[PDB]
């Protein structure tokens, strides 16, 4: 339901409230 | 409107005070100058053999004031020529 | 082991500096507190802890003598210690690094300062002779950067006091390196000054930065087949692309509120440091407000800055409920809504002014040790507009260390404000202030902090809503706690930052805690406490709540996250209490 | 069996998942660390490292590769992997996706590759990837021109005349050769005249009507 | 990216008259070669 790829990018589905984040 | 805008002081170039100035003399070798006033910041690179001594400040919201001074030597790294020049024009 | 042999003192006076190599650290400790004391033969014959002790002795004065280029005087006054203070090795010491750092100020990067006390047993005294060699002027060859990957070498080159091709100042270069801790861009930054190979009078000096991760720009969308389509995204960033440009861009769109906001600001617009930058915005909520401005700011010294600009921001209102305070202001206006009826509107055009002032003397961009900072901010109405006002903000944070390792550190966090009409009008009620939530007051929910809108006949809603709202029942005043805001304010925080014994050590730079105690309070103006005298007096404003917690921060790879808890202790009728918090802060 | 791993490694090279390519070498160099093929290991490590970017653990593989093969055969292949290494860390895909400039970034991984490729065409002047070799140092030199040029234009914008001139005379003696130094010579001509020193502004604007089009 | 095969060619500077250029150094050198082979897209980098 939820994954992250490296540190700072965050991704969220979980109806649904679909979030992402990525840091610089 | 820059009148009144924050400058910070700067300095260019070595420091030069006329008790050192006062002790170079034509016949002095390249080292002994060099150990009396410092290693030169500036220098013509382009096929010639003289020195150039810079004292340059810029005080924030004032004028510039600078010294020059320019020594020519000879290829046997003997001191020919003091031409200095104690304010700008 | 134990300490054997002290007359002058008493071992409880000692023993309390030890841990009974720890033993020659501590006898070393011993050794300088004699040395301190004025006892200059004092000193350990073995290790059981046998103690040979001499008497005190007093300083006759200070002799120096050496290759002394000038500043004779300076030198003198560094070592003049008045007649008859006692022999201390400390203070030797504190005066050869004095003449180390006072000679550096003037290029003399490497000088050699030492010194030899002479003891006098037979009238105990100390003469003090010391051997000072300046040695020779040092200049500045290359100035150069490494570890900065992202960010522009331009950057870097700018938040220095220290030019190439000029002499050499220690304190021109730990400027800079506080300057950069200052820039909030960096988690690390260090010095190092190597000297040139081919040269004894040249010395480069190179900077070690790390940067840190910024900005972590979000979206999302909530959705479902009852609650639809709500859309929210933004982007923040402090050092876009490594430019040094800020760059805030948000909003939302969903089917009750609509918003967005741009703000974009270049800290150096010219070569000297002059800062441009600005910010547009839209919110339309269902009433609807929009508008722009821009704002100018300059440096005055190394510790203040001022800023001004100009705007303009349009204002829609409709539908609005009978409150009193709410018509109160709109018969200052000269509107004339019919009582209880819901059926208006009401919009101006207002073009503002707004100024400020800073001071920022922090040591550190997100963790502050030591300094202060002030920020007051003012904003004022110019000819043309609707609405005539004035507003007033000042919020002041200090620091102040007590450890040495700066673990043990009293934070004073302040703020206060206030505003009024102009030509007899009144303050928008749009424009006033809340207060409570974990910007201000912790332990209360947010823009609880206030006095309560007093409701009075038609409405669309009527059967729905509470029986003062509706139209049927809201037959006299009702008491509400429907926060309407104030016209001044006053919160106040004492926080105690404090070592984190219970932390890995990859949260050593990462991780603050602290404890705190709040106060504040919210009150309002031209309160007429005679027509509603069945209702409490908004005009005194002794009703300061206060709440004390706990409080831990964390700059984790997201950004800054703040956890809370405090408790009330003064609460008054209309409160509401909230006793867990936490936010991104993004702030501070 | 050692059999199976390696083909199933070379398969993950050709084509598919290089992450499972380096499961099955790492996989070899844990059930056979000293078997007669594990020089092959070794060198796919470093190889399929590269193509993932794993960059950290291609600059481990390679120096402990020369450690254990002072000499080899193949040794100017490991040399041009330093080389392309090196250049791997000097940039972002955020900063080339926007078309940022990255030249005035720290140009010491760029120095470090120059070393390694400087070593590589020397010793071998003979190996198959001299001319690229060639080609990226041509690039190389050029990018650290521009490095040295963005400081002269920051300098000579605070007026610090005497880093202007010092900086550029340098940039006079490391890279003779190079469009960022023609473009260079008018800040030159510019320092001497706001110091006065006419004679050297008056030798800047001899060459570069000289050296001009 | 293999940006680096559009890099613009290198010249070199000449005197005016009379003058003398600033003397070079030996480091940052590139050694004159035949430039045979591939490049880019078209080089075999995997291992032997």
């Amino acid at each position: 339901l939820n994954a992250e790829i490296r540190d700072n990018v965050r991704f969220g589905l979980e109806a649904v409230n679909a979030n992402f984040r990525y840091c610089f | 409107l820059e009148r009144v805008v924050y400058r910070p002081d700067i300095n260019q170039g070595n420091y030069l005070t006329a008790n050192d100035v006062s002790k170079i003399r034509v016949g002095m070798t390249q080292q002994q100058v060099a150990y009396a006033l410092g290693t030169p910041l500036m220098s013509d690179p382009f096929g010639t053999n003289t020195w150039f001594y810079v004292f340059r400040q810029q005080p924030g919201h004032e004028g510039v004031t600078q010294q020059t001074l320019t020594l020519t030597f000879n290829s046997s790294g003997v001191l020919t020529n003091i031409d200095n020049k104690p304010a700008l024009s | 082991i134990n300490i054997v042999g002290n007359h002058a003192f008493t071992t409880d006076e000692l023993i309390s500096h030890f841990q009974l190599q720890k033993l020659a650290g501590d006898l070393e400790t011993l050794r300088s507190y004699y040395l301190d004391r004025g006892y200059a033969r004092f000193n350990i014959d073995s290790t059981q802890v046998n103690i040979t002790e001499g008497d005190q002795y007093k300083l006759s004065g200070v002799e120096v003598s050496g290759n002394l280029a000038g500043h004779s005087a300076e030198i003198e006054q560094l070592t003049k210690i008045e007649p008859g203070e006692l022999y201390n090795g400390t203070k030797v010491t504190k005066m050869e690094d004095d003449i180390k750092k006072l000679l550096g100020r003037y290029g003399y990067a490497y000088p050699r300062v030492q010194s030899m006390p002479e003891i006098n047993d037979a009238d105990k005294t100390v003469k003090l002779r010391v051997n000072v060699d300046a040695g020779n002027r040092f200049y500045v060859r290359k100035i150069r950067f490494e570890g900065n990957d992202t960010s522009k070498d331009a950057v870097l080159r700018r938040e220095m006091r220290q030019m190439e091709g000029a002499w050499l100042g220690s304190d021109l270069v730990d400027q800079g390196k506080e300057r950069l801790n200052r820039l909030g861009f960096f988690e690390t930054v260090d010095t190092d000054t190597q000297r040139v190979p081919g040269s004894p009078d040249q010395v480069d000096v190179v900077y070690k930065v790390k940067e840190r991760n910024t900005g972590c720009f979000n979206f999302g969308i909530g959705y479902g087949t009852e609650s639809g389509v709500s859309f929210q995204a933004g982007v923040q960033q402090d050092n876009w692309l490594g430019t040094g440009y800020a760059v805030g861009i948000n909003g939302t769109k969903n089917d009750y509120q609509t918003y967005a906001e741009l703000s974009v600001t270049n800290p150096y617009f010219t070569v000297d440091g002059v800062s441009l930058g600005g910010r547009l915005f839209y919110n339309d909520f269902q009433n609807k407000s929009y508008g722009t401005d821009v704002t100018l700011g300059f440096p005055i010294n190394e510790y203040n800055s001022l800023r001004a600009g100009l705007g303009y921001v349009h204002n829609s209102l409709s539908n609005m409920q009978p409150q009193v305070a709410m018509w109160r202001y709109l018969y200052s206006m000269g509107e004339h809504p019919s009582t209880s009826d819901q059926d208006n509107s009401f919009k101006t055009d207002d073009f503002t002014f707004n100024y400020g002032w800073t001071y920022n003397k922090l040591d550190r961009g997100y963790f502050p040790t030591d300094g202060s900072r002030v920020n007051l901010t003012g904003k004022v109405t110019i000819p043309g507009s609707d609405n005539e006002y004035y507003k007033v903000t000042l919020d002041t944070a200090t620091y102040v260390p007590i450890d040495d390792d700066h673990k043990w550190v009293v934070l004073g966090r302040t703020r206060w404000g206030y505003g009024d009409g102009l030509g007899g009008k009144e303050m928008p009620f749009y424009e006033n202030f809340y207060a409570g939530g974990s910007s201000t007051v912790r332990g209360f929910q947010s823009n609880t902090i206030g006095p309560k809108a007093v409701y009075f006949q038609a409405s669309n809603y009527d059967p729905y809503d509470y029986e003062c709202a509706t139209q049927d029942g809201a037959k006299d005043l009702c008491k509400s706690d429907d926060a309407v805001g104030g016209n001044a304010m006053a919160v106040a925080s004492l926080e105690f930052i404090t070592p984190t014994p219970f932390i890995s050590d990859k949260y050593a730079n990462s991780v603050r805690t602290s404890f705190f105690w709040d106060m504040g309070t919210v009150w309002d103006t031209n309160w007429d406490s005679s027509q509603y005298s069945g209702y409490p007096d908004y005009s005194d404003p002794s009703n300061i709540r206060m709440s004390a917690g706990i409080a831990l921060q964390w700059m984790s790879p997201l950004g800054p996250l703040v956890f809370s808890y405090a408790q009330p202790f003064k609460k008054y009728d209309g409160d509401k209490a909230e006793q867990f918090q936490f936010n991104i802060g993004k702030t501070w | 069996p050692p059999n199976e791993i390696y083909a199933t490694a070379q398969q993950k090279l050709q084509d598919g998942n290089w992450r499972q390519a380096i499961t099955q070498l790492e996989a070899l160099d844990n059930r056979y660390p000293f078997g007669p093929y594990s020089q092959q290991v070794q060198l796919d490590l470093i190889y399929a490292y590269y193509k993932n970017a794993d960059l950290p653990l291609a600059q481990a593989a390679i120096d402990r590769f020369i450690r254990l093969n002072p000499t080899h055969p193949n040794i100017d292949y490991v040399m041009y992997m330093r080389g392309l290494t090196n250049m791997a860390l000097d940039d972002s895909a955020l900063q080339g996706f926007f078309g940022v400039d990255r030249s005035d970034r720290d140009p010491q991984h760029a120095r470090a590759a120059f070393s390694d490729f400087s070593k590589l065409v020397r010793g071998y002047p003979n190996s198959q990837y001299t001319t690229d070799a060639t080609k990226r140092l041509v690039f190389l030199k050029d990018r650290l021109a521009k490095y040295e040029y963005s400081v002269a234009e920051y300098y000579t914008e605070r007026g610090a005349w005497v880093a202007v001139v010092n900086r550029v005379e340098g940039m006079l003696r490391d890279y003779p050769d190079t469009q960022a130094t023609r473009d260079a010579l008018p800040l030159m001509e510019n320092a001497y005249r706001q110091m006065q020193m006419n004679a050297q502004a008056e030798k800047v604007a001899k060459i570069i009507a000289a050296n001009s089009s | 990216d293999e940006a680096y095969l559009e890099a613009a060619p290198l010249a070199e500077l000449h005197a005016p008259a009379g003058m003398i250029l600033p003397v070079t150094s030996g480091d940052y050198a590139i050694p004159v070669t035949n430039g045979s082979g591939a490049v880019g897209k078209a080089l075999d980098i995997r291992p032997p």
